[PDB]
């Protein structure tokens, strides 16, 4: 109902041969490299990093997130402790470094992008 | 004395990039060449007089001393 109710305006204008097969966005070298701003002024400091990652469409990416799910999450605003099943939250318990912690996993369809991202 | 308590500077944006990615040896000849010179002269400019006062130093008093010492019997003229 959904399919042949749905509009087919104007035809797809596009090649259908070798031609067209060019990427429309490019394969991308990882470039491992630093970034950084010092408004002191900030109320503190705000610290993410990232390392190269699987192609969105790679299968390699989904064991990773098992690994992620091995660095897991944590916020000051949780219940707490050091008995707590992640290293880095106990000790953001403990000396309070992280605030909050996470690994972002954003990998793009050409290459992708595994890191942390952090209050401290 | 820490990084924590050294100064307070604010807005700054660093672009550093990983050795591993970039060359060892950046235009390190062609480009480094000229600034070595260009330094080098930068040095000598003002260095160079004090080593010409130690020269003639050197030499007119080491010739000082040996036309001091050597030549003198023949200055005497002991068969006076
Ligand atoms: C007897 C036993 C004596 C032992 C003495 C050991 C020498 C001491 C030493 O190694 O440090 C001096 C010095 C330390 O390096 P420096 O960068 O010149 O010092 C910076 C200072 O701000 C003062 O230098 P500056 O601020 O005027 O400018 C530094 C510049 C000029 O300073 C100089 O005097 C050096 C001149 C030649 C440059 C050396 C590179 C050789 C190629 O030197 C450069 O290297 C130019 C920049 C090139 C960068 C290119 C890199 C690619 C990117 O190196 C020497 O000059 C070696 C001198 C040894 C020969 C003495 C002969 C006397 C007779």
């Amino acid at each position: 109902q959904l399919l042949d109710l749905a509009q087919k305006h104007f035809s797809s204008l596009s090649g259908t041969y070798v031609e067209d097969a060019v990427p429309a966005f490019t394969p991308c070298r990882f470039t491992g490299s630093e970034i950084r701003h010092r408004d002191d002024a900030l109320p503190l400091a705000h610290v993410a990093i990232a390392v190269e990652g699987p192609g969105w469409a790679n299968p390699d990416n989904v064991p990773l997130q098992v690994a992620n799910a091995i660095i897991g999450h944590y916020d000051s605003t949780y219940g707490g402790g050091t008995h707590m099943s992640s290293t880095l939250a106990s000790v953001a318990a403990t000396r309070k470094l992280c605030q909050s912690f996470q690994t972002f996993n954003i990998c793009y369809a050409e290459t992708g992008l595994l890191g942390a991202h952090f209050v401290c | 004395r820490e990084f924590g308590h050294l100064t307070r500077m604010r807005h700054v944006i660093t672009y550093s990039l990983s050795p591993f990615e970039q060359r060892a040896f950046p235009h390190y000849f062609t480009k480094g060449i000229p600034n070595v010179l260009r330094r080098t002269r930068a040095c000598i400019l003002r260095v160079a007089p004090p080593f010409v006062v130690f020269y003639l130093v050197y030499t007119w008093g080491t010739q000082e001393f040996e036309k001091s010492k050597r030549k003198n019997p023949a200055a005497y003229e002991n068969d006076k």
